[PDB]
């Protein structure tokens, strides 16, 4: 077992165990080069090049020049190594973040705790974490400053939970507090190995010859924060890539995207016509150098045999024709798709003020997937809620009171029953006036907000009070509830008090017990005792077990107080019931013993202690009900029905539990009324079998329409999650939530957030999204296929590895709407056109060897073909794919339909390609059968009567060919600024100056040897100007018309768009939600006693002793 | 501080414009289209038939003619065009020398006179000088002057660079095939029609003259090619060996041109016009036509602007302006029928 030697800064290196170092690149720097190739030759363009270089290098057999296509080769290879580089840096300098992070360490020399990064923590070391402090790594506590040892970790990084817990040091070592008296440790710790279970530990660490057992209780971990303790004395565990949090987790892996995936189904549709015209051409050879025989004998011909001279022009007809598949696509699908990740993460409606964090793109190769998203897996903790709770509104006595009040609703005249809203101050004139009937009542009432709970005050430096709750719940009923007036102000070990504003004056409460909550209790209750000596019992719960402890003469607003419990978890809210009853002293007497005689046993207490509660709250009388409401996020509402309306269809996977991320699913309208649930939580596999079959037996009987599908909607959980992802009801668990609008996971732990990811991955064709924060869903990041973070202030390990970064969910409509829907059209064409503009022009040697007699030479010079992909034609993919908006931003979020466009991939298939390879043909056989009617016989040239060589024709077959490609691209585009101007018209006033500068200066130099005196023959001769106007216009008579005849007499759906932007079961009625977010292990009932807070600080920093 | 800008490019909300395609904006393209081509469709046809040639097809003359007299030339071998018509179709014999070497004589009428310039073309068909194993075998170092030793040869001039260990001067296939028939340099006028010299002086491009230098060989070590055996049949001695920089028909054939059915410059005339009357030319029969299965010619073309007879050019700017203005009618029929 890993043994750690305390107060050694040595000997705990020895055994080899990680360091602090995190790496979110998906390489280091010294695997770059042979992980690279891998890289290099999964491209299959790429893979065929390497092998036509290399047999470019047998002798006599290249038409071209020897080293083009290895010099076309190590460019292709060199920028797209250079793009690697800076995606290098980028994702150092964004883990340095992480590792430059601050922690007070201990060290022996200095004997106190210094200033060091998170990097040097040494497993083994001693650290100190402060208030709201991220914990660095997964220690186990020593000490800390409140009474007994104890403090409070925020998990909402490792789970979805919403409320606190309690982690309390063990009571041997709760006197080494000094930072002086720290210098005796001795001892081990023999631990468990790096487990990677979350809620389970063990360990044993003896101290001064003394062992002590520890237990998860004892245990804080990496992602979690420490709130509302001063500090704690941690000694760390694990560290770097072996915590229980972040082992699982791989690198970021290479996700192959859904545009490259028809790229490699279209190359292989590309290898075929680069066969078959090998073997159309080739055989022709065979023919007919034996077939003319007689009448070559120019050309002293061997002749050996019919299979020699084949292999001898098997390879010359391989090489001519090995420029039809583009080297020059996948560098320029790098270069778009990394210029993009640049335009997005520079976008100001994608920039978030208050954190100042602009989104960025990681990932930079997942860009175009963001227009061919079918499902989103959000998260809501984090995610969708602002983890903050605050009072809403209260009802009681039939009448309800808010602070603002909506319009639409206002106090009206009851139908037989009083519904609509008040201000809050005229529930203080009911209250102050002494006249009125429910002035007792509001007076039992607003003392309840301020006594029965379990918060603990502590005073600031200002006068202002801040409370520290156990669960962010309550926190938010003191806190709503002092605005009202009945402030909470000191906590004693006996009693509370509350400071009544408006006069001034406190009165004590003397607190005679409280319960606690539980899961299947659902109310917790405290019995006080008041300054008048009448003691009193309080009880907050849930409506289904309020309802059944009640004395029904007493209390008459019961009927209506449950309308508005239906009215307010209609809006969302969080409800809760607050009734009382009143306690003789003689009934006290006869309980208060049998709640003890529950309390002096050891081992039933667990299940004796609830039983205990049950006997005294029987006859309750009622005195209203509460709604706290819960925070979400800015734009939440608004975005998921934008995402809705789009098609998308919204998952929520939570880590909370069940009856609160429905509360959720209400106040952001996934869900609404008139929406009936199909609610799977089920025990066994069996209870889940028969609850699986009949969902789906019950609704494939009939049909049901579209409005009567949006009716419905799926709430599964986590126990009844792993019994439908086994791989036999796998299908049965689409066919219910294929016909669902939304489906709400809960309790999901951190493997069944993947689990499901790649079950919808492998069972469908769709693409999917997973957005989230914290690192309990950093699985369903490396499984989904674009995978957004949230970058939150504490956390943010889901963005290290993310994808895409962004500032919070609102800008998820952007992103996917426009950034989404452009960068699959911006890419969709600089694609298709990379794919003809390198066959508009090499087929023209293939149209040459019908002439030639099937020999293979080349129509142009050899560098002139291979400054082709390189110069004239490598920007307009790069003004296409960057530059080319073919909506404007105002009217994709203006018409969120226009995204079904990109989900059924209507811009890049198979079926589309071969229109642009077939119109790759149709452009070189007018380049070539238009300029062999002219030149017919090289006799087309007016000086003194000399002729047009081979090589004065070939120029003019090379400058048609590029202004019909920049042509084409000028007919393609859709917005025409000032970078169009630059690159489509302005690449041929390149070649037209770049040529006879060509044709001057470098065949002087030994290269380029023909072309000595073309630029005489073509630029004076009034042939080739007059090739150039009119052989271009013949072969774009059919874009021109074409374009035109789409637009009008069968215009697709996004046309009229752009003719706009120039010139314009459980069913939800009766359910009454509750959500109570604390549970078990707050440290419930053993926290109320042993604190103050009117002692005042310690000497050692904020040492309190247990006044208990 | 991490604030990405507000720039008018960060933000592409670039000052931008658009192509609208409608019916008031393409449509007055098509007739910007239909009447700036059509009057030079219009004016290059008008251009190259201003072209007057004569074609004579003088390949199997050995065969199908007469020592004795002229005879005429059956239909299917000549082409002729000119502003008025001939009044006798050409007339040809052959001649056979005292040596053994046969000599072709073609007599033909001009039916007036052309003020132009006057050039001298002999077209060949079916010769594939576009071959692959045929454009680049000839050592460019050689032409230049340079006495290349034997092992620092190209390679491309592979199947003749060497006979008996040693240089064959103008190595490759293009040189050792070259087309000998010599053409008269006069046309001799007869029945009392003025004879009418032409020259061989600047027939090759301006640029190869240049690059054209005599050799500085030791004349030791160079043999002919394998095809010149019947001009230098001893070899290369010390006093004729050939000057390829003032040989201008060895220029206009090294430079290659691109289909099998070229022309080739061997002659003109560019001070004075030619008369009307009949004229006579003398060609010597020694390249065969069994090297290569082609037709071997003779054409007497003027320049034009554009060319020869060559419709191609007037026609393309044609083709598109009949598109271009078909459709311009077809806009406004699928207007006006069917909104
Ligand atoms: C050799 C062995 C290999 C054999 C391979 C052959 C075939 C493969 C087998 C099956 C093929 C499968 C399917 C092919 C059949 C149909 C393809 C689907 C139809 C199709 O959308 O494509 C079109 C091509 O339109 C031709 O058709 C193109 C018309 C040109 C056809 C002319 C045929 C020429 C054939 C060669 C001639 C040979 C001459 C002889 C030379 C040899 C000399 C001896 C695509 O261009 P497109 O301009 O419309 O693109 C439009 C348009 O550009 C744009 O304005 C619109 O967007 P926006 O409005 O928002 O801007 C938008 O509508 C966009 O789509
Ligand atoms: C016009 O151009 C014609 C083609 O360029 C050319 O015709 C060829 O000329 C060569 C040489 O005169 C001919 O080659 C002869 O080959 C035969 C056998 O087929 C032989 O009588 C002789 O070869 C001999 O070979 C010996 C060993 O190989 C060698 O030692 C001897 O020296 C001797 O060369 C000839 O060389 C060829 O058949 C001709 N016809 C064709 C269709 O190629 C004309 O000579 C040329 N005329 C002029 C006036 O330039
Ligand atoms: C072009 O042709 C004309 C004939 O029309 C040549 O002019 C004759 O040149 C010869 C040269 O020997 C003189 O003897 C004649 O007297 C000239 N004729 C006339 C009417 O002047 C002219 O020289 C030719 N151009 C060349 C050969 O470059
Ligand atoms: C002009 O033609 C006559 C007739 O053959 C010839 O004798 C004379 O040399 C020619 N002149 C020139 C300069 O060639
Ligand atoms: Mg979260």
């Amino acid at each position: 077992p890993r043994v750690i030697h305390i107060n050694d800064s040595l000997a705990n290196s020895s055994f080899g165990y990680s360091d602090n170092h995190i790496s979110t690149t998906k390489y280091n720097f010294a695997t770059f080069l042979p992980k690279f190739l891998f890289q290099e030759f999964s491209k299959y363009a790429n893979l065929f090049f390497l092998c036509t270089s290399a047999i470019q290098q047998v002798p006599h057999v290249s038409p071209t020049n020897r080293y083009t296509t290895i010099g076309t080769l190590l460019v292709v290879l060199i920028v797209s190594a250079m793009k690697e580089c800076i995606e290098d840096i980028k994702r150092a300098n964004s883990d340095k973040e992480l590792n430059n992070s601050t922690a007070e360490i201990f060290s022996e020399a200095h004997d106190d705790f210094v200033e060091k990064r998170w990097i040097d923590i040494r497993v083994g070391d001693i650290i100190r974490v402060k208030s709201e402090e991220p914990i660095p790594a997964d220690t186990i506590i020593l000490s800390s400053s409140e009474p007994e040892g104890l403090c409070y970790i925020e998990t909402a990084n490792l789970d979805g939970e919403t409320n606190l817990k309690i982690k309390q040091s063990r009571v041997e070592t709760a006197k080494f507090i000094d930072v002086k008296t720290l210098k005796n440790m001795n001892g081990k710790v023999v631990s468990e190995q790096p487990n990677s279970s979350l809620y389970t530990y063990e360990g044993t660490m003896t101290l001064n010859d003394r062992q002590i057992p520890l237990s998860p209780d004892q245990m804080i971990l990496r992602g979690a924060t420490l709130r509302n303790t001063a500090w704690i004395f941690g000694l760390v565990i694990f560290t770097g890539h072996e915590t229980k949090l972040l082992r699982n987790a791989t690198a970021t892996p290479i996700k192959r995207t859904a545009v490259e995936k028809i790229i490699n189904r279209q190359i292989i549709a590309l290898f075929t016509v680069l066969i078959v015209l090998i073997l159309i051409s080739s055989i022709g050879n065979v023919i007919m150098s034996t077939a003319d025989a007689k009448h070559l004998s120019y050309l002293y011909l061997e002749g050996t045999n019919k299979a020699g001279l084949f292999f001898k022009d098997f390879l010359t007809f391989w090489i001519l024709f090995s420029n039809l598949v583009p080297i020059s696509l996948f560098v320029t699908v790098e270069l778009i798709k990394y210029y993009q990740a640049f335009m997005i993460g520079s976008d100001l409606d994608l920039y978030y003020e208050k954190t100042d964090t602009p989104t960025v793109v990681r990932t930079s190769s997942l860009v175009e997937e963001l227009g061919q998203i079918e499902y989103i897996f959000s998260d809501k903790t984090g995610t969708l809620t602002r983890n903050i709770m605050e009072f809403k509104s209260c009802s009681i006595a039939g009448h309800c009171y808010i602070d603002k009040i909506p319009e639409d609703k206002t106090a009206t005249v009851e139908d037989g029953i009083e519904v609509g809203y008040r201000k809050f101050d005229d529930l203080k004139k009911k209250l102050n006036d002494p006249s009125d009937e429910d002035s007792p009542i509001i007076n039992d009432f607003l003392t309840l907000l301020a006594t029965c709970h379990t918060v603990i005050p502590e005073f600031q430096s200002d006068g202002s009070i801040k409370y520290q709750a156990a669960s962010p719940d309550e926190g938010a009923l003191v806190q709503g509830g002092a605005d009202l007036g009945y402030k909470f102000i000191i906590r004693k070990p006996n009693s509370v008090t509350v400071l009544l504003e408006e006069t001034g004056e406190e009165k004590e409460y003397q607190l005679l017990n409280i319960c606690e909550f539980n899961s299947t209790r659902k109310r917790m209750s405290a019995i006080f005792r008041f300054p008048d000596g009448s003691i009193k019992l309080f009880c907050k719960g849930a409506d289904t077990v309020i309802l059944e402890r009640l004395d029904d003469e007493a209390n008459q607003y019961v009927e209506a107080t449950m309308r508005h419990l239906e009215d307010y978890a209609s809006e969302g809210l969080r409800t809760l019931c607050l009734a009382m009853r009143d306690i003789s002293e003689g009934e006290y007497e006869e309980w208060n013993s049998i709640y003890n005689e529950a309390a002096t046993t050891l081992d039933n207490r667990a299940e004796k202690l609830d039983e205990a509660a049950n006997l005294i709250e029987k006859n309750l009388i009622l005195i209203g009900a509460t709604a706290i409401e819960d925070k979400l996020q800015d734009g939440v509402p608004e975005t998921i029905h934008t995402l809705q309306e789009a098609g998308i269809k919204i998952w929520v996977l939570t880590g909370d539990r069940q009856e609160t991320a429905i509360n959720i699913g209400m106040s952001c309208r996934l869900l609404s009324e008139d929406m009936n649930l199909l609610i799977i939580n089920e025990e066994t596999r069996d209870d889940t079998e028969r609850n699986l079959l009949e969902k789906i037996n019950a609704l494939n009987e009939h049909q049901l329409s579209t409005h009567d599908m949006n009716t419905l909607a799926l709430v599964i959980d986590g126990k009844s999650l792993g019994f439908a992802l086994e791989p036999e009801l796998e299908d049965y668990l689409l066919t219910v939530a294929k016909l669902c609008k939304a489906v709400i996971c809960c309790r999901v732990s951190p493997l069944q957030k993947a689990l499901v990811v790649k079950m919808v991955k492998r069972k469908s064709s769709s693409l999917l999204l997973a957005i989230g924060d914290g690192a309990n869903d950093v699985s369903m990041i490396q499984a989904a296929h674009v995978g957004v973070g949230i970058s939150g202030m504490e956390g943010m390990q889901a963005a290290r590895s993310a994808d895409i970064a962004v500032g919070q969910f609102k800008f998820l409509k952007k992103l996917l709407l426009v950034h989404g829907s452009w960068s699959y059209q911006r890419i969709s064409v600089a694609i298709l056109y990379s794919f003809y503009k390198n066959t508009a022009l090499y087929m023209t040697q293939f149209w040459y060897v019908f002439a030639n007699a099937f020999s293979g030479q080349s129509i142009m010079e050899s560098w002139t073909m291979s400054f082709y992909n390189l110069f004239f034609t490598v920007w307009p993919p790069f003004v296409i794919g960057v530059f080319d908006q073919f909506v404007s931003s105002r009217l994709l979020e203006r018409y969120p339909q226009l995204y079904k466009l990109g989900q059924k991939g209507q811009f890049f298939s198979v079926y589309i390609f071969w229109g642009w390879i077939i119109n790759g043909f149709f452009h070189s056989a007018i380049v070539f059968i238009g300029t062999i009617l002219i030149y017919r016989y090289g006799f087309a040239l007016n000086m003194h009567g000399e002729l047009a060589d081979h090589w004065s024709w070939g120029v003019t077959v090379y400058t048609t060919s590029v202004i019909i490609v920049l042509g084409k691209a000028a007919l393609v585009t859709n917005q025409w600024t000032k970078f169009t101007l630059i690159a489509i018209p302005g690449s041929l006033l390149f070649w037209l100056i770049f040529f006879p500068i060509y044709a001057s200066i470098f065949p002087h130099a030994n290269i380029s040897r023909e072309y000595y005196g073309v630029v005489k023959h073509t630029y004076g001769s009034g042939v080739f100007w007059l090739t150039l106007i009119v052989l271009p216009i013949f072969a774009l008579v059919r874009d021109f018309l074409w374009k035109y005849y789409k637009r009008m007499y069968e215009p697709e759906t996004y046309h009229v768009i752009q003719e706009m932007q120039k010139y314009n079961v459980q069913r939800m009625k009766k359910q009454r939600g509750f959500a109570f977010s604390q549970a078990e292990e707050g440290g419930q009932e053993k926290i109320v006693r042993m604190y103050d807070t009117t002692q005042k600080r310690g000497k050692y920093g904020e040492l309190q002793d247990a006044s208990a | 501080s991490k604030k990405p800008p507000n720039t008018a490019f960060r933000q592409q909300r670039l000052k931008a414009w658009q192509p609208i395609l409608s019916p008031q904006s393409v449509l007055p393209l098509l007739i910007f289209v239909a009447c700036i081509f059509t009057p030079i469709g219009i004016g290059l046809i008008v251009s190259a038939t201003k072209v007057q040639d004569l074609t004579i097809d003088y390949s199997h003359c050995d065969t199908k003619a007469s020592t004795t007299a002229f005879e005429d030339i059956p239909k299917k071998y000549i082409k002729y065009h000119f502003k008025s018509k001939v009044e006798n179709k050409p007339q040809w014999r052959l001649t056979e020398n005292e040596n053994g070497e046969q000599s072709c004589e073609l007599q033909f009428e001009i039916p007036n006179d052309i003020k132009k310039s006057i050039f001298i073309y002999y077209k060949i068909t079916n010769f594939y000088q576009n071959h692959r194993r045929y454009v680049q075998s000839f050592d460019t170092k050689q032409i230049l002057g340079e006495p290349i030793k034997k092992d620092d040869l190209d390679t491309s001039c592979s199947p003749i660079r060497s006979r008996e260990d040693k240089i064959i001067y103008p190595c490759g296939l293009i040189a050792n095939s070259m087309f000998n028939d010599t053409f008269s340099q006069v046309l001799s006028g007869i029945d009392d029609t003025e004879d009418y010299n032409l020259t061989n002086k600047h027939i090759s491009w301006s640029i190869d003259r240049h690059r054209f230098k005599t050799t500085k060989y030791n004349a030791s070590d160079i043999v002919p090619p394998p095809n010149w055996m019947k001009k230098y049949p001893d070899g290369y001695t010390d006093e004729n060996l050939p000057d390829i920089h003032t040989w201008e028909e060895f220029q206009v054939w090294m430079r290659t041109a691109a289909f099998p059915k070229f022309y080739k410059l061997t002659l003109k005339n560019e001070s004075a016009s030619l008369p009307k009357g009949k004229y006579q030319m003398n060609i010597e029969l020694n390249y065969p036509i069994s090297l290569f299965g082609g037709t071997k010619s003779f054409v007497l073309t003027t320049n034009g602007a554009i060319g020869g007879r060559n419709m191609s050019l007037g026609v393309l700017y044609l083709i598109v302006a009949g598109l271009c203005a078909l459709f311009g009618i077809i806009f406004l029929v699928k207007l006006i029928f069917q909104p």
